[PDB]
């Protein structure tokens, strides 16, 4: 009648178990993800439409930028487990893609330091067990919803995103189009 | 015809493949896409209808018709967000045929071990493919 397979959504062909409920891949170096969360938020936006305490998860990926790339997921994966994401996403986004000012695992580790995250305490979990568990968490994750491009989205794991099936012109429209389509999914 | 595209496919075709490898090895899912909105029309539009008998030179310009279209805007389109980023797109690493027409990209984008160019040439090598024979 109206809400369709190949349109808003492509339902997954081979499904994947234990999955978070919602789930968002990125870098930091697709402007295109850049523009996805910095310019349109659509993640906080996304958020909010959502049902009572169901869980928003988003990890970061690999292919682009070989050596960083990891690192920078790593470095990611820290800030998953101190849960201090909110506070990071955007100095790195930032410090990567359009400031043009990383290079290095440290570069990073600096912001963490300058984030508000200590030094110290932002090595004593990037050699732990708990963030190596989560690298692999993600790394595994990717490769189970057969991923091949980034930023993107994927309900129970049930079903990834087609954002071709809405606007292009209007974004404040698109957007609600777009967690709309994640609502719908998440009683499904 | 044949020979004034195979003469010049061949020259552009490995005009990319020459130094693909030489090239050490550029990321790129566009890619094989591109040089397929290449291979997919070349190869079968000397082969196509001014092929092997010239008394029928109409499946081309059909051949043509889909072709370096794509060619264009697998371009053109390319091109257009290499500064001018957009949200509802992606950056990929990957390989894909929606009906199993799968060798496709375990030979062309792995035995291969500047948009500039292309962009234009891709919709060069078009309106003068469709005013001559149209
Ligand atoms: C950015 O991705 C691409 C290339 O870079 C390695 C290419 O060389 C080519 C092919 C190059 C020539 C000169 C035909 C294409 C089509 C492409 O999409
Ligand atoms: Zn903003």
């Amino acid at each position: 009648a109206q809400y369709e397979d190949g349109k808003q959504y492509t339902t997954l062909e081979k499904p994947v178990a234990g999955a978070p409920q919602v789930l968002e891949f990125f870098s930091f170096f697709c402007p295109h993800a850049y523009q996805f969360e910095e310019v349109l938020h659509i993640s906080d936006n996304v958020k909010k439409k959502l049902p009572e305490g169901v869980k928003m998860t988003k990890y970061h990926v690999n292919f682009m930028g070989g050596d960083l790339g990891k690192d920078l997921t790593q470095a990611w994966a820290v800030a998953m487990a101190l849960g201090v994401e909110d506070k990071v996403t955007v100095p790195l986004f930032e410090g990567v893609q359009k400031t043009q000012t990383i290079r290095s695992a440290s570069d990073i580790r600096d912001v963490f330091i300058n984030a508000g995250i200590k030094g110290e305490e932002y090595d004593a979990a990037w050699n732990s067990f708990v963030v190596k568990s989560l690298v692999a968490q993600q790394e595994k994750a990717a490769a189970d919803v057969q991923l091949r491009g980034v930023p993107a989205m994927f309900v129970n794991g049930k079903y990834q995103l087609n954002p071709q099936g809405m606007d292009t012109s209007n974004m404040d429209v698109f957007v609600q189009q777009y967690a709309d389509t994640v609502k719908y999914l998440s009683e499904k | 015809a044949w020979l004034l595209m195979a003469f010049t496919a061949l020259a552009l075709e490995l005009t990319a493949l020459w130094f693909q490898h030489v090239m050490l090895l550029k990321p790129c899912v566009l890619c094989i896409y591109e040089r397929v909105a290449l291979f997919g029309v070349l190869g079968a539009a000397l082969i196509g209808a001014i092929a092997p008998k010239t008394p029928l030179r109409y499946v081309a310009m059909v051949i043509w018709l889909y072709s370096a279209f794509r060619g264009v805007q697998l371009t053109y389109e390319h091109t257009m967000l290499q500064l001018y980023p957009s949200p509802f797109a992606t950056c990929d690493f990957m390989v894909r045929f929606p009906e199993w027409l799968p060798l496709d990209k375990w030979v062309p984008q792995v035995f291969v071990a500047m948009p500039q160019w292309l962009l234009g040439i891709f919709i060069a090598y078009l309106i003068v493919a469709v005013l001559v024979v149209i």
